[PDB]
RNA sequence: ACCGCAGUUUGGGCGGGCAGCUAAUUAGCUUAUGACUUCUAAGGCUUGCCUAAAAAGUAAGGGGGAAGGCGACAACCCCCAAAGACCAGCCGGAACUAUGGCUGGCAACUAUAGUUGAAACUGUCCUCUUCCUCUUUA
DNA sequence: TAAAGAGGAAGAGGACATACAGTTGA
DNA sequence: TCAACTGTAT
């Protein structure tokens, strides 16, 4: 269900697309990233329609991460029509991410 | 265990040596912190592997049970809303609690990179990727009407702000231990902090960094390493939610104490009032009651500390009961026999018997027969403690005046700083200003007043705790902090928690009992009836029901609450009271 | 009030202690979150005199010499004195009042007899939180 | 009176208060 | 020749 993002279309897909978009910055050799991936998949299936979610491998879209102040992974950016509505870093727990989204939505 | 604080006088050269030692210990502390942060990754990885195994087991046991209940159980965590389940399903929910925090994962194909910590040791960890470039900073000009749980609040937004350098990626690579550059222990891996207890390796590191060799003794190195071990252990303990990662120490936050936790003072000459400790020439003592307080003919010095305070230089000597020594001598043998004979051997049981016996001897060494008097104590607003028999103890009113004096002196100092800064800028210099002599004197005065306030509060608390411990054998203590929901300024000067802790410890040592009854319905309840009464004033209380013996008789509210606490403690006597 | 010194605090001890009233430079009452010296940005009355943030300093047991300090003062020398005030038991529900009384002994001061000689002390590290001051906006 | 920064302090609250081998050296 | 210091173990 999660959409997979690319550098070339990021502007339109994330900035022009309507609604809030939660983008997770990703890599495969990363530990905590694999800790939190299941949670992101969960949130994808719980909040359908109320929120849209995307994943971006830094190892395949290296240009995007610098542009948005990101210096380490995992990182979560909640965007709303061209601006990041919310920002968070580090492997949150299930509850933490849940109330984070609850508050931000 | 007790601590004796003795004032000492140091010569100028001794002060210079102390300053150099403190600088060296600060450098050591920073080095140890850096090493521990670099190493935390290896612990995190094992923790993650164990967590993954646990999640897998939970998944297996959740699937293996019947499909009817497992769906609702999964949903229980898979959904914000939670219904009132039956005991059957609730048991399984508890049994698979772990899903509340995480969902199963692999952790395979990983490479063990060095992590960067956040505000905890287990959750929130991250792997760094790059340095430089612009960064997010709060912009207060942006007001976002965030619809938090408290409705709409205009929170200050964030925006990208000037960067330090061009954005550059970090070279990913696995973790690697750091090692001593040379010397007799070249190539040793610094697995733990205890590996840093070596003077040789530290000297080698300092040479690598082009700093002079260490001059401090190994005892203070050990003491500082003990402090850091304590702080780190607190950081990693889940049970404490307020202890976080240790901080780096800047030039303005240097260590202020030298700790020797290996051996007592080398010499304590009481006739000429001289103390000989490691790393210093003999130090003179300017204390007049140190020989009577220390009481060397019946105690045993263990460890000590050279401390610096606005009042002067002190030496802390820790003393214990004479038996303490053998106890430790046996305790440090336990790891040997366990390794040698195994926990089932008879030696192990004999050693535990001897430990227990010595511990009991020490404990009974300080028990005093009492008069079996029971007391209820209630912290008050006007009186620091009210007692069941009507006693109201006045607080340490003196410290409020010290606090006011601090207010005024800080106002003066800040005014002076502003005027001096304006004159500095007017002259046309952009370099940071250098502090003046009057400002230094005024700052010293403020520091001394803070110290005097703290010491006064501590002395008052010791006196009151000793009084209560001596008079009473059974003590009931409970605080109605609902008033908190300036009052905070007044209450921060009374130090109720310290008073309670001191009384608790002293009553336990004498052989009494300490209880902490619940607080439910303590201030408004007619203690002689149990009915909720009424107050006709700020401190008076009257019972409601006509059947009361004390009906229509105003009484002190604090006395009422103290007697209620006494009842809930289980003593129920309440025979008499003063006014 | 406050400040300094007596191991740290409280009551007390020696000293420093603005301004006003009354009596006779020195005694009482009111009272300041210390006192004093040098030089200056500023302000006040009318060209002079005053009040002074900041800055840099002085002393904080009593008396007598004394180099040198612009000065508060004082290196050094001589005499006097010595309070965070003694010890050991036994009572105390020990508050108000930061521990009351009795016994014994020991000191000091008075007229062999009296008065005074009070209490407590377990600190350190670390992390969160609170307080305060000064700014800026509303 | 309110709120956010910077800097200086404190209070809460939990732990803690080492022993033997081996080496130096004056 | 014994105090003092450092290394190893937990």
């Amino acid at each position: 269900k999660i959409i997979h993002l690319t550098d070339d279309s990021f502007d339109t897909d994330v900035l022009k697309a309507d609604g809030a978009i939660l983008v997770d910055f990703w890599a495969e050799w990363c530990g905590p990233c694999k800790m939190i991936a299941p949670i992101l998949d969960e949130i994808a299936d719980e909040y359908q329609g109320k929120l849209t979610v995307a994943k971006l491998n830094i190892d395949q879209n290296p240009g995007t991460a610098p542009k948005y102040g990101i210096r380490g992974i995992p990182t979560l950016l909640l965007f709303k029509n061209g601006e990041v509505a919310a920002t968070k870093v580090g492997a949150l727990s299930k509850g933490q991410l849940k109330e984070f989204l609850d508050a931000n939505l | 265990m007790k601590t004796i604080k003795i004032k000492i006088k140091l010569t100028t050269d001794q002060v210079q040596l102390c300053d150099r030692y403190l600088e060296e210990l600060t450098w050591l502390w920073n080095l140890t912190l850096s090493n521990q942060l670099h190493n935390h990754c290896v612990t995190w990885y094992a923790w993650a592997a164990k967590l993954s195994a646990d999640l897998d087991k939970a998944t297996e046991k959740l699937d293996k049970l019947k499909p009817e209940q497992q769906q609702l159980v999964k949903d229980y965590y898979r959904t914000k809303d939670k219904p009132r389940l039956t005991k059957k399903e609730q048991e399984l929910v508890a049994k698979f609690d772990i899903f509340a925090r995480w969902s199963s994962f692999s952790l395979d194909g990983i490479i063990p990179v060095p992590l960067r910590l956040g505000n905890s040791g287990y959750e929130g960890l991250s792997c760094q990727i790059a340095t430089g470039g612009n960064y997010w900073k709060r912009d207060e000009n942006i007001n976002i009407p965030i619809n938090t749980k408290k409705g709409i609040i205009h929170v200050k937004g964030y925006k990208l702000v000037k960067g330090d350098k061009l954005w550059q990626r970090i070279e990913i690579v696995p973790h690697k231990y750091r090692t001593f550059p040379g010397g007799k222990f070249e190539g040793r891996e610094l697995t733990t902090l205890e590996k840093l207890d070596n003077v040789n390796g530290l000297n080698t590191l300092r040479a690598f960094q082009n700093l002079p060799d260490l001059q401090v003794s190994s005892h203070y190195i050990g003491g500082l390493l003990a402090f850091f071990k304590e702080s780190w252990s607190a950081f990693l303990d889940p049970k404490r939610m307020n202890s976080r990662k240790p901080k780096f120490k800047k030039d303005s936050d240097k260590i202020t104490t030298l700790s020797n936790n290996q051996c007592a003072p080398n010499r304590i000459d009481v006739n000429k009032n001289i103390v000989t400790v490691t790393g210093f020439s003999p130090i003179t003592i300017i204390d007049k009651n140190w020989v009577k307080r220390l009481n060397l003919s019946q105690v045993l010095p263990r460890t000590y500390m050279l401390t610096q305070n606005p009042s002067g230089y002190y030496i802390n000597i820790v003393i214990a009961h004479p038996l303490h020594e053998e106890k430790i001598a046996l305790v440090k043998k336990l790891p040997k026999v366990k390794k040698e004979f195994g926990e089932d051997s008879q030696e192990y049981e004999d050693i535990k018997s001897k430990i227990k016996f010595l511990e009991q001897q020490i404990k009974e060494s300080s028990i005093v027969k009492g008069k079996d008097l029971s007391v209820g104590i209630d912290p008050g607003v006007q009186a620091v403690v009210s007692t069941d028999h009507g006693a109201l103890f006045l607080p340490n009113l003196t410290r409020e005046r010290v606090s006011i004096h601090i207010e005024e002196l800080q106002s003066r100092l800040d005014n002076a700083e502003l005027i001096n800064d304006k004159k500095w800028k007017s002259l046309g210099n952009k370099t940071p200003r250098i502090k003046t002599k009057n400002e230094t004197k005024l700052q010293e005065k403020i520091s001394r007043l803070h110290e005097r306030g703290a010491n006064s509060s501590n002395a008052f608390n010791h006196k009151l705790s000793t009084r209560l411990s001596r008079t009473y054998e059974h003590i009931a203590w409970e605080d109605t902090q609902i008033n908190n929901l300036g009052l905070n300024w007044i209450m921060r000067q009374r130090c109720l928690s310290d008073l309670k802790a001191k009384t608790k410890q002293k009553t336990e040592n004498r052989g009494g009992n300490f209880h902490e009854p619940p607080a439910n319905y303590s201030s408004q309840t007619c203690h002689c009836c149990g009915q909720k009464g009424e107050r006709r004033s700020q401190h008076e209380f009257v019972c409601k029901n006509s059947d009361c013996k004390l009906f229509d008789i105003p009484q002190q509210a604090d006395t009422n609450a103290a007697r209620n606490h006494k009842q809930n403690g289980g003593f129920e006597l309440g025979e008499v009271k003063y006014h």
